[PDB]
């Protein structure tokens, strides 16, 4: 009806920030969030 | 002269950080670094080179701290040199091999 329009708006708007705070590295070098947002797309891949 | 009255000999290990970050600009620095580290030591101090990614290998063939007279360090500047950044960074193997 008319919240779910508004939470897969929030969630996409969550999802754009996730690829932002993405840091890329040469050589397949990570820091620790990296790692973490790599947990976030699996989450982030169901909802859609 | 300066340098063995200056201070007291010692038993240094230089450890090299090898991960995938350092390759470019820095990667190039550290073995200039190195080179001109040991360019510091003497016979009565004695010198290996670690280098680590994940895993801390030795640089070259010795394994133990060795004299860094003129030819033992002539090895060690010699593979220092040939170093390929490549992998995770990890602290944890890089101080326990040290
Ligand atoms: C393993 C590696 O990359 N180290 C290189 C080695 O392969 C090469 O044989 C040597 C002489 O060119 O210089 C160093
Ligand atoms: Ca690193």
């Amino acid at each position: 009806w008319k919240p779910f329009e508004t939470i897969i708006l929030l969630t996409i708007f969550a999802n754009c920030v996730a690829l932002a705070v993405y840091l890329p590295m040469p050589e397949d070098d990570n820091n620790s969030l990296n790692l973490g947002l790599e947990k976030l797309e699996y989450f982030f891949l169901t909802v859609f | 002269w300066y340098i063995q009255g200056a201070a007291s000999p010692k038993d240094m290990l230089i450890l090299v950080d090898v991960s995938g970050s350092v390759s470019g600009l820095t990667l190039k620095l550290i073995r200039t670094s190195v080179s001109e580290m040991l360019e510091t030591l003497s016979d009565d101090d004695f010198v290996n080179v670690a280098s680590f990614n994940s895993n801390a290998q030795d640089v070259s063939c010795f394994q133990h701290l060795v004299q860094a007279n003129v030819r033992n360090k002539k090895v060690l500047k010699d593979a220092v040199n040939n170093i390929t950044a490549k992998g995770i960074t990890d602290y944890k193997k890089g101080f326990s091999f040290a």
